[PDB]
C-alpha cells in the first residue's frame, strides 16, 4: 500500500487545490468588495471628521474589530451568553466535536478547563454514540423488516430487498435527520432552505464552523429549544456516521 | 481667510538640528491635522509626517522616522518642525499645509540651507564687451543668499535679467545682464548696483570699455 | 508607497489650446487631488477628489479619471496657467505625488542674443579669471553651450544658470561662466562660446581674444 | 446494554449539566468585556475628537462591522480568500476541524461546500486510517527496539508492550503537542496555556476558530505557514489513537 | 474666550412655530457639535438634540423628533432651534450648549412664552392694613413679562420682598411687600410704582390706611 | 432613557460645612458629568468625566463614583456655593440630566413675619377679591399655609409665589393669595391665613374680619 498511500495523498492534496481554486474563484471576489467598503467607508469619515488623521481613524476601526472579534455588538452601548442553557448547549458542542465556537473562553481558567473537559469529554460521548447507533441500526432494520416483509410476499427476491432496504434506511434517515430539521429551522430561524441544508450538514459533519447555529438567536425566549435540538444532534450525528462510513466504502470500492 | 505663516530661512552647519514653527490664523489649528511636505530641486513633493494639533497623534513617512519631530503649542496655534543630524541631503523648502485627506492650504514655505559656510560678501566685477548693448555684473564668491542686482539704482529696469545663483566651490555666484541700446553706451554710465544684506555690504560697479 | 507618474515632465501649450496631463497610480486609487506652483511660491490646492475645483481655481480647468489613471485638463491654455502641476494621493497612507508637470508656454521661435565677456582687470588682480556668456532670450529651451580655449573644446571649469520661461516676452536665458586660474587664462588668446539651437543647423559662436 | 445506554446516557447528561455549572461559573462574570471594551473605545474616541457626535461614531461602528462581515481585515496578501488560506479553508472541512475564524459569504461557496465536505471527510478520513497505520507500523517498528532494551533488563515483556505504548503516545506526544505549542509561543506571540488549547482544541477536531496558525505565508517563514497543516495530519493521526486509547480505557471501566 | 449668545425672548401664540438662533465666536463653530437643552421649572432640564455644525447630521430625543429642527449656517457661525405647533408645555428657557459628551458651553438661554394672551397692562391693587409695619402691592393680570415695581421712585428700597409672578390663564400675577418702622406710615406717603413696559404703562398707587 | 436620579432634591450647609450630593443612575454609565446653577443664569460645566474640575471651579469641589452612584463633595462649604447642582451622562443616547439638588445656606432658624390684606375697594370694584398674606423673613424654607372662611379651610383659588434665599439675611419669603369673586368675598366674613412653621408648635395666623 505505500504506493497507494502516497497516489491517496497526492489525491487528498489535488482534492483540497481544486477546493482552493472553486472557494477562491467563488469567494475572494466578495472579500475584495468587503475591503473596498471598509475603504470607502474610512474616506468618507475622513472627509466628514476634519479632527481625524488617517492613522486615527485606523486605530478605532483596529480597536472596534477587536471587540468585535471578541463578540460585542454594534446596535447597543449596554453595560446572557453562559446562562445555564447555553452553558449545556457550549459543553454539547465540545464533547460532540462540533466546536461551533460562536461563544469564546475569555478566562485561562476556562481554556484549561476545557483542555481537560474535552479529552474525557469527546471520547466518552464516542462511546454513547456507538451505543446510540448499534440500538438505531437494529431498531430501524427490526421495524424495516414489516413492510420489507410486505414485498416479500408480493414474492420479489430476498437479494433484492436487503438493497431495497439499505435504500429505504437512507430515505427514512434522511426525512427525519436531514429535511425534516431544514424544514424545521427553515421556520424557526428564519434561514433559507439552502441555509438550514448548509447548517444540517455542516452540523452532522461536526465541522462547526459556528455562522450558523439554531437556538443562538439573543431575540428568542426559546431555551427549553436548544437542547431539544442537541437531542437531534445526538441522533442525527449517529445516521450521518453510518452515511459517512458508507460513503467511505464506496470511496474504498471506486479505490 | 485660513492662513499658514511659517518663521524665515534657517541656515545651520552640517550636524545641527533645526527647529522651523508654522503659525495658523483664520480658523482654529485644534480642528485639522497639520503635515509638513519637502520640496527639493531634483526630487518629488514629499510628505514628511502629520500632527493632530488636539490630541498631539503624530506618524511619520518611514523616510523621516528618525530625522523629524512634529510638535504642536495649542496655546499659540503653532506647530513646529525639528530636523536632526542635517546633512546637505535635508537642504530644501519645507512647507506646513494642513488637511487629513487633500491639503487645502500651505504656508509660504521656509528654505533650509546646511552649510559649513561663513557670511562672505560678494567680489563684484563689471562684465563690458550692434543696435542693442548687452553689459552685466558678476557677483561671485559670496554667502548665504540673496544678493540684488539693480542698474542705474532701478532707472534701468526693462532689458534687465538676473540669474539664480550657483555654489561655486561651497559659496554663491550669480551675474546679472542688462540690454540698452549702443547709443547709451559708453556715451552714458551705466553701473550694476548690489546688495548682500547678509554682510550689510552695498557695493555700485560702473561698467568700463575694454 | 503609491507612485504616481507624471509623463511628460514637462510640456507647451499655445494660448487656446486644450491641455491634458495625466498621472498613473502604482496600485488602485478612490481620489486624485492636484496642486498648482508657480516658482517662488508655495503650492496650491488645483483639484480636490479627483473633479472638485479649489476656492478661485477658474472652470477652464477640469480633472477626471478612477482607478490607477487621473487626468487634470485646460478647455484653453491661458498665460497664467503656466506653472507646475502635482497629483497627490491618500486613498493609502502615506500621501504621495507626482514628480510633476511643468506646463510652459509656446511661442515663435527665437534665437539666442549671444555676449561673450573677458575676465575684467580687477578680478583678475585678485588671481582669478571668469570668463561669462550670456544666451539671452531664445525659445524653444533646448540649447547646447561649448566654451573653446584656442579653439580646443573645454568643460571643467563650466557653471551654467537658466531662468525660468519670462514672464512678459515667454523666453528663457542661460548663463554660461568658464572659470580659471589667472595663469591657465593668460597661456591662452582666443575665448569663444557656442550656442547650437533649434533656430539654426549652424551655431552662434561669440568670441575674442585677450590681445 | 438496555441499562448501559440509558446509565451511560444519564451519566453523559450529569457530565453537560456539571460542566455547565463549570463554565457558567467561570464566563459568566466576564461576558460583557468585550461591550466594555467597544465603549471604552467609543467614548475615549468622542473625547479626542470634538468633532464627532456619539451617533456618527454610531454609524461608523455598524458600517465597519458589516465589512468585517463581508471579510474586510483592518490594513495598518492579507486575503484569506487567496489560495493558500483557501487551501487551508477547504483543509478545515475534510478535517472537520472547521474554525470559521474565516466563514462563506455566497450561497455558491455554501452550496459547493456541502457536496465538497460530503465527498471529501470520507476521503480524508480513508488517508487518515492509512497514514494512522502507515505511521503506526512505523514507530511499532521503531518500539519493538526500544522494547528491546526492556526485554534486555529483563521486564515482563507485556509491561514492555504497555511501557512501550505509554512512550509510544509520550514521544509523539513532545513531538505533536509540546513542539507546536512551544513553536506557537513564540510564532502567534500566545502564551503557553494559549497555544497548548489552540493545539489540543485543532487536535481534537473541535476547531473553535478562536486561536488559529492560519496556514497564510507572511514573511521570514512563509513555508511554515501552510505546512502546520503537516503537523495537522500527523498530529490528527496521533490524536487518533490518544482518543481510541482513553475511550477504550472508559469502556473497559 | 467661547460665546454662545443666544437670541431675545420670544412670545408666540398657541399653534404657531418659533426659530431662535444662537451665535458662536472665540471658538470653530464647525469643530464642536451644538445641542439644545430645554429647562422648564417643574421638571429637569431635557436634551432636545443634536447638529454637527460641520455635516449638518442632526439626532433627536424621541419626544422632541416631530417638534424641533435643527440647523445651522456655518457662513454666519449661527445654530438655529425651530420648534412647532407650540403648545403651553413648550413655554420654557432653551439653551444651545456645544460637547459631544459633556456640555462645556452655554449661551445665556432664551425664555419661550406660549400664550394666547395680548400685551395687557396690570391692575395694581394696594395692601393696606409693633415697631415695624408691611405694605403691598397687588400687580395682577398682565401680559407680558416683566413689570417693575419700585416704592417712592426707589428711595424705598430696604425691607422689601417682589415675589416671582406667576401665569394664571394666560396672564401673571405678582406682590410686593415694602417694611417700614410704623412711625413712617402712615406719617409720611408710601407709593407704589409699577412699570410695563410693554404696554408703556406706568401707574403709580399709594397705599392708604383703611377708615 | 437613561435615568438620574438626586436625593435630597434639597439640602443645607453653613460656611465650612463638608457636603457630599449624590447621583444615581438607572443603569451603569462610565462616567458623569455635574453643573452649577444660580437664579438667572445659564448652567456652567463644574466637573466632568466624574472628577474633573473645569476652569473657574475651586479645588474644595472633588467628584467621585462608578456604575451607577457618581457623587460631588465639597469639602469646606463656601457661601458662593449655595447653587443648583445637576449630574448629567453620555454613556447612551440621548444624554440626560438628574433633576438637580438645590444647595442652601443654612442659618439660625427665623420666625416668619405674617400680615394679611383684604381685597383693596380698587380690585372690588372690577368684581375680583383677591386676599394676600406675605410669610417674610423665616428659615427653614418648609412652611405650610391655609386659608379658612368663616372658620372652613379652603385651597382652590390660591396662588403661591416664593422668593430664592436672600444673598443678604439667608431668609425666605413667600405670598399666598386667595383670588375669589367680589360675591364669595361678600357672603363671608371671617379670613384667615394660617402658617405652620418648625419655629412655633401652635400655627402662626393673622385674620381680619369683612366689617
Ligand atoms: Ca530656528
Ligand atoms: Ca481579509
Ligand atoms: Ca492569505
Ligand atoms: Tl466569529
Ligand atoms: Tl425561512
Ligand atoms: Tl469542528
Ligand atoms: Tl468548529
Ligand atoms: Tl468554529
Ligand atoms: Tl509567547
Ligand atoms: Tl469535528
Ligand atoms: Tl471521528
Amino acid at each position: 500500500r505505500s504506493t497507494t498511500l502516497l497516489a491517496l495523498l497526492a489525491l487528498v492534496l489535488l482534492y483540497l487545490v481544486s477546493g482552493a481554486l472553486v472557494f477562491r474563484a467563488l469567494e475572494q471576489p466578495h472579500e475584495q468588495q468587503a475591503q473596498r467598503e471598509l475603504g470607502e467607508v474610512r474616506e468618507k469619515f475622513l472627509r466628514a471628521h476634519p479632527c481625524v488623521s488617517d492613522q486615527e481613524l485606523g486605530l478605532l476601526i483596529k480597536e472596534v474589530a477587536d471587540a468585535l472579534g471578541g463578540g460585542a455588538d454594534p446596535e447597543t452601548q449596554s453595560t446572557s451568553a453562559w446562562d445555564l442553557g447555553s452553558a449545556f448547549f457550549f459543553s454539547g458542542t465540545i464533547i460532540t466535536t462540533i466546536g461551533y465556537g460562536n461563544v469564546a473562553l475569555r478566562t485561562d481558567a476556562g481554556r484549561l478547563f476545557c483542555i481537560f473537559y474535552a479529552l474525557v469529554g469527546i471520547p466518552l460521548f464516542g462511546i454513547l454514540l456507538a451505543g446510540v447507533g448499534d440500538r438505531l441500526g437494529s431498531s430501524l432494520r427490526h421495524g424495516i423488516g414489516h413492510i420489507e416483509a410486505i414485498f416479500l410476499k408480493w414474492h420479489v427476491p430476498p437479494e433484492l430487498v436487503r438493497v431495497l432496504s439499505e435504500m429505504l434506511f437512507l430515505l427514512i434517515g434522511c426525512l427525519l435527520f436531514v429535511l425534516t430539521p431544514t424544514f424545521v429551522f427553515c421556520y424557526m430561524e428564519d434561514w433559507s432552505k439552502l441555509e438550514a441544508i448548509y447548517f444540517v450538514i455542516v452540523t452532522l459533519t461536526t465541522v462547526g464552523f459556528g455562522d450558523y447555529v439554531a437556538g443562538a438567536d439573543p431575540r428568542q425566549d426559546s431555551p427549553a429549544y436548544q437542547p431539544l435540538v442537541w437531542f437531534w444532534i445526538l441522533l442525527g450525528l449517529a445516521y450521518f456516521a453510518s452515511v459517512l462510513t458508507t460513503i467511505g466504502n464506496w470511496l474504498r470500492v471506486v479505490s | 481667510e485660513v492662513q499658514l505663516q511659517q518663521s524665515g530661512p534657517e541656515l545651520v552647519k552640517p550636524g545641527a538640528s533645526m527647529k522651523t514653527s508654522c503659525k495658523v490664523s483664520g480658523y482654529s489649528f485644534t480642528g485639522y491635522i497639520m503635515n509638513w511636505v519637502k520640496q527639493r530641486h531634483g526630487k518629488n513633493l514629499e510628505w514628511i509626517g502629520l500632527i493632530n494639533p488636539n490630541t498631539g497623534y503624530t506618524t511619520y513617512n518611514q523616510k523621516f522616522k528618525g530625522k523629524a519631530t512634529l510638535t504642536v503649542d495649542k496655546s499659540s496655534s503653532t506647530a513646529y518642525m525639528e530636523l536632526l543630524s542635517l546633512t546637505s541631503e535635508d537642504s530644501a523648502i519645507y512647507y506646513c499645509t494642513r488637511g487629513n485627506y487633500v491639503f487645502d492650504y500651505w504656508g509660504q514655505g521656509t528654505t533650509l540651507t546646511v552649510s559649513s559656510a561663513k557670511t562672505t560678501p560678494p567680489s563684484v566685477y563689471p562684465l563690458a564687451p550692434n543696435s542693442m548693448v548687452t553689459l552685466g555684473c558678476l557677483v561671485k564668491g559670496y554667502f548665504p543668499e540673496p544678493v540684488t542686482v539693480t542698474w542705474n539704482s532701478g532707472s534701468l529696469s526693462s532689458g534687465v535679467h538676473t540669474f539664480p545663483a550657483v555654489l561655486q566651490s561651497d559659496l554663491y555666484t550669480l551675474s546679472s545682464s542688462v540690454t540698452v541700446p549702443s547709443s547709451s553706451w559708453p556715451s552714458e554710465t551705466v553701473t550694476c548696483n548690489v546688495a548682500h544684506p547678509a554682510s550689510s555690504t552695498k557695493v555700485d560697479k560702473k561698467i568700463v570699455p575694454r | 508607497q503609491i507612485v504616481l507618474t507624471q509623463s511628460p515632465a514637462i510640456m507647451s501649450a499655445s494660448p487656446g489650446e486644450k491641455v491634458t496631463m495625466t498621472c498613473s497610480a502604482s496600485s488602485s486609487v478612490s481620489y486624485m487631488h492636484w496642486y498648482q506652483q508657480k516658482s517662488g511660491t508655495s503650492p496650491k490646492r488645483w483639484i480636490y477628489d479627483t473633479s472638485k475645483l479649489a476656492s478661485g481655481v477658474p472652470a477652464r480647468f477640469s480633472g477626471s479619471g478612477s482607478g490607477t489613471s487621473y487626468s487634470l485638463t485646460i478647455s484653453s491654455m491661458e498665460a497664467e496657467d503656466a506653472a507646475t502641476y502635482y497629483c497627490q494621493q491618500w486613498s493609502n497612507s502615506p500621501p504621495t505625488f507626482g514628480a510633476g508637470a511643468k506646463l510652459e508656454l509656446k511661442r515663435a521661435d527665437a534665437a539666442p542674443t549671444v555676449s561673450i565677456f573677458p575676465p575684467s582687470s580687477e578680478q583678475l588682480t585678485s588671481g582669478g579669471a571668469s570668463v561669462v556668456c550670456f544666451l539671452n532670450n531664445f525659445y524653444p529651451k533646448d540649447i547646447n553651450v561649448k566654451w573653446k580655449i584656442d579653439g580646443s573644446e573645454r568643460q571643467n571649469g563650466v557653471l551654467n544658470s537658466w531662468t525660468d520661461q519670462d514672464s512678459k516676452d515667454s523666453t528663457y536665458s542661460m548663463s554660461s561662466t568658464l572659470t580659471l586660474t589667472k595663469d591657465e587664462y593668460e597661456r591662452h588668446n582666443s575665448y569663444t562660446c557656442e550656442a547650437t539651437h533649434k533656430t539654426s543647423t549652424s551655431p552662434i559662436v561669440k568670441s575674442f581674444n585677450r590681445n
